[PDB]
RNA sequence: AUUAGGGUUCGAUUCCGGAGAGGGAGCCUGAGAAAUAGCUACCACUUCUACGGAGGGCAGCAGGCGCGCAAAUUGCCCAAUGUCAAAACAAAACGAUGAGGCAGCGAAAAGAAAUAGAGUUGUCUUGUCAUUUCAAUGGGGGAUAUUUAAACCCAUCCAAUAUCGAGUAACAAUUGGAGGACAAGUCUGGUGCCAGCACCCGCGGUAAUUCCAGCUCCAAAAGCGUAUAUUAA
């Protein structure tokens, strides 16, 4: 995903953009999902950066993933 | 509840109820093959439509398609076995040329009449429903029984029939009982 | 003219959704205004009590006295006008009789020369009105 | 005025249906129709002249 | 058509020896061309007893006979137990009742249900 | 379900998942319950009583009452399929099971399939009409019996020494129609813009192809109309 917001503490919101196919019209829609991801202090991602996230145990009400790698 | 015995319809009504060409053609078939009602023709219509729908789907596929090979062989085998198509024609395209008289000619009622066991198609119908016709020593009372080519030589009067090798029928037996009383 | 883009599915979905309400049959089938206005409440038939026999005059150019009855439905206590559908069958109906009422065939639309009558009587006193008309059954009591 | 309901039906003179031999049923009836229509502009119910 | 005495012939198929239950299992089909009606099970039991040389006819258990449409045939299932004692031990009660030596019918199940429900209120010797 | 294709629409309902046991809450026991043919309390409703007191939960199966357009027996059985369990079956010695199965009711729907067949002579090659002669078969009545847990259906048979039965075959087919759409009458009576028909266009005001009837004919047929939804059109 791509980093969307870094306003929380040690947590970032990433956005996964994808195309959803509507069968009747034989066309696509642009859709997105937002995920709350724990970001370790080993990384310093900025908005717009692409990150690799791995699934972990529930760390908070919404966090289910951890940042594993940052690509500028 | 919790009964899983499947069942399905075998006929459909025509889209146009009052079409003089269709009514006259169906009246011809009913008189010619001694059919009780139009539902028997429409049952044959559904059988043909399913066969032609299968053939059209297969003929769309490439000639080396495994599904076309398997099911095309089965369709031709079925048509040849039941006498719908002659052995000369072996291509899947000849299934599309099948007509209603082709199936109706294979009914036991028509086969019995053509075989000479009955004077008319109506005589054939009552003979079959009265347990007088046996196919391979098996009494068949269903006029719509489609006769396979292999079974066509094994059609004769039932061994339990008064016209075969059985006891005398009802009128002779009742007459004998009345004579004994008299 | 219309959109044709490869990723323009959302536009086409929204466009079709907005324009389906222009179809009267679709709008009626997806809105409860007709269901609430329907005295039967979406039912094929309804049972009611006959209140009064009335004579509804036929619309021009026809000229006749269409024999109808005023019926109050049991389920929701609504008053309707229902037509008695054969020759002399109004004599089979009495006040306070229990009648079964059906639609007139056009799904809530008035039928024929009868002004604003969309219902007809099919049973009275739990016996078919047409059966009484053909004298295949006798009026109870 | 609701007074004339059933006027014509009550006015009609009553004529009983004629007793006739029964027709064949089922397959035999279709045989009869096939024999009448075929094997024998076409009018199915042509009537005697009137005025 | 020549009148002749009606004679039935017994043919078996899918034969299996079940040493676990001390019996022989098979499908028995009877050809009765001129038989008037259905062949009673007792006659088939006697003919199977003669055919398989089992010393006692009561060792043979037969059930589920279906007459073929059109006549002349009847197919059912057969069991030949090693001894009469084994047949009494292993056969179900209803088949033994058909053969003659069965348990007396239990009282109606509703009576047992009502008695059981009354006792559930009681306690001790009163129950 | 409907559908050339794309679609439209239905899915309370057998299988899987979830949830509930009048409405909420709470809980004990237990591996597992926030259990309800377990408990506790309140609310509503309600049952018994000797007035001091004590009970109830069919959205299990049958059955009621209401509600409605609208939906069966207070049946038989654990024989089969399973579940539980100290338990194989048998032997003084038969586990329970409205799960489940089997019957009753049941034109929801689906399959097959009767209501006649061959001639005779005459009359008007075939084909009608009359009579007139042969067979055949079920519907049905039964059984040495078969089936079945037991019955009941279905199959078998009407002698195997030895077994009932169609001629008006009264064992009698109906439901809608006959101007057009749409197959089928310029028929005969009655009514006279009345009664009524008519999904729509229309018919009916004295000679009605449309109403009420009769006859004849048409369509589907053990089915055929009507209403309301829905798919195609
Ligand atoms: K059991
Ligand atoms: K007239
Ligand atoms: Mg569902
Ligand atoms: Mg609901
Ligand atoms: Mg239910
Ligand atoms: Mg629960
Ligand atoms: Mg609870
Ligand atoms: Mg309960
Ligand atoms: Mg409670
Ligand atoms: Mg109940
Ligand atoms: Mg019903
Ligand atoms: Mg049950
Ligand atoms: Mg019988
Ligand atoms: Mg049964
Ligand atoms: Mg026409
Ligand atoms: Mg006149
Ligand atoms: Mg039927």
């Amino acid at each position: 995903g791509v980093v969307h917001s870094t306003k929380m503490h040690r947590t970032i919101i990433i956005r996964r953009n994808y195309l959803h196919f509507i069968k009747k019209y034989q066309r696509y829609q642009k859709r997105h999902k937002s995920l709350a991801v724990h970001c370790s202090p080993a990384f310093d991602p900025k908005q717009g950066d692409e990150v690799v996230i791995g699934q972990c145990r529930p760390l908070s009400k919404t966090i289910r993933y951890n940042v594993l790698e940052v690509v500028s | 509840m919790r009964n899983y015995n499947n069942f399905n319809r075998v006929w459909k009504a025509p889209r146009r109820p009052f079409e003089k060409e269709r009514l006259d053609r169906e009246m011809k078939l009913c008189g010619q093959y001694g059919l009780r009602c139009k539902r028997e023709i429409w049952r044959v219509n559904m059988t043909l439509s399913k066969m032609r729908r299968t053939a059209r789907l297969l003929l769309t596929l490439p000639e080396n398609h495994p599904r076309r090979l398997l099911e095309g062989s089965a369709i031709m085998r079925r048509c040849h076995e039941y006498g719908f198509l002659d052995e000369e024609k072996d291509k899947l395209d000849y299934v599309l040329s099948l007509t209603v008289p082709d199936i109706l000619e294979r009914r036991l009622q028509t086969i019995v009449f053509k075989a000479g066991l009955a004077k008319s198609v109506h005589h054939a119908r009552v003979l079959i429903q009265q347990r007088h016709i046996a196919v391979a020593k098996q009494i068949v009372t269903i006029p719509s029984f489609i006769v396979r080519v292999s079974s066509e030589r094994h059609i004769a009067f039932a061994d339990a029939s008064p016209f075969g090798n059985g006891r005398t029928g009802r009128v002779k037996r009742v007459r004998a009982k009345a004579a004994k009383r008299h | 003219t219309k959109t044709n883009g490869q990723n323009a599915a959302r536009k086409l979905v929204r466009l079709r959704c907005r324009n389906r309400w222009a179809d009267k049959g679709w709008k009626r089938a997806h809105t409860f205004s007709a269901r609430k206005a329907n005295p039967f409440g979406g039912s094929s038939h309804a049972k009611g009590i006959v209140l009064e026999k009335i004579g509804v005059g036929a619309k021009q150019p026809n000229s006749a006295i269409r024999k109808c009855v005023r019926v109050q439905l049991i389920k929701n206590d609504k008053k309707i006008i229902a037509f008695v559908p054969n020759d002399g069958c109004l004599h089979f109906i009495e006040e306070n009789d229990e009648v079964l009422v059906s639609g007139f065939g056009r799904s809530g639309h008035a039928v024929g020369d009868i002004p604003g009558v969309r219902f007809k009587i099919v049973k009275v006193s739990n016996v078919g009105l047409y059966a009484l008309y053909r004298q295949k059954k006798e009026k109870p009591r | 005025s609701l007074a004339r309901a059933g006027k014509v039906k009550n006015q009609t003179p009553k004529v009983a249906k004629q007793e006739k031999p029964k027709q064949p049923r089922g397959r035999a009836l279709k045989r009869l129709k096939y024999t009448r229509r075929f094997l024998s502009k076409v009018h199915m119910n042509k009537q005697p002249p009137g005025k | 058509f020549q009148k002749k005495k009606a004679e039935v012939c017994i043919r078996t198929s899918q034969f299996k020896v079940n040493k676990l239950l001390n019996r022989k299992q098979f499908i028995v089909e009877v050809n009765h061309p001129h038989w008037c009606g259905t062949v009673p099970t007792q006659l088939i039991r006697k003919k199977l007893a003669t055919l398989y040389k089992v010393p006692d006819a009561s060792q043979v258990s037969l059930f589920g006979f279906k007459t073929k449409f059109g006549g002349g045939k009847t197919t059912g299932f057969g069991l030949i137990y090693d001894d009469l004692a084994s047949l009494k031990r292993f056969e179900p009660n209803y088949r033994k009742t058909r053969m003659g030596f069965g348990k007396a019918r239990l009282p109606a199940r509703k009576s047992v249900k009502e008695r059981r429900n009354r006792n559930k209120k009681l306690r001790g010797k009163a129950k």
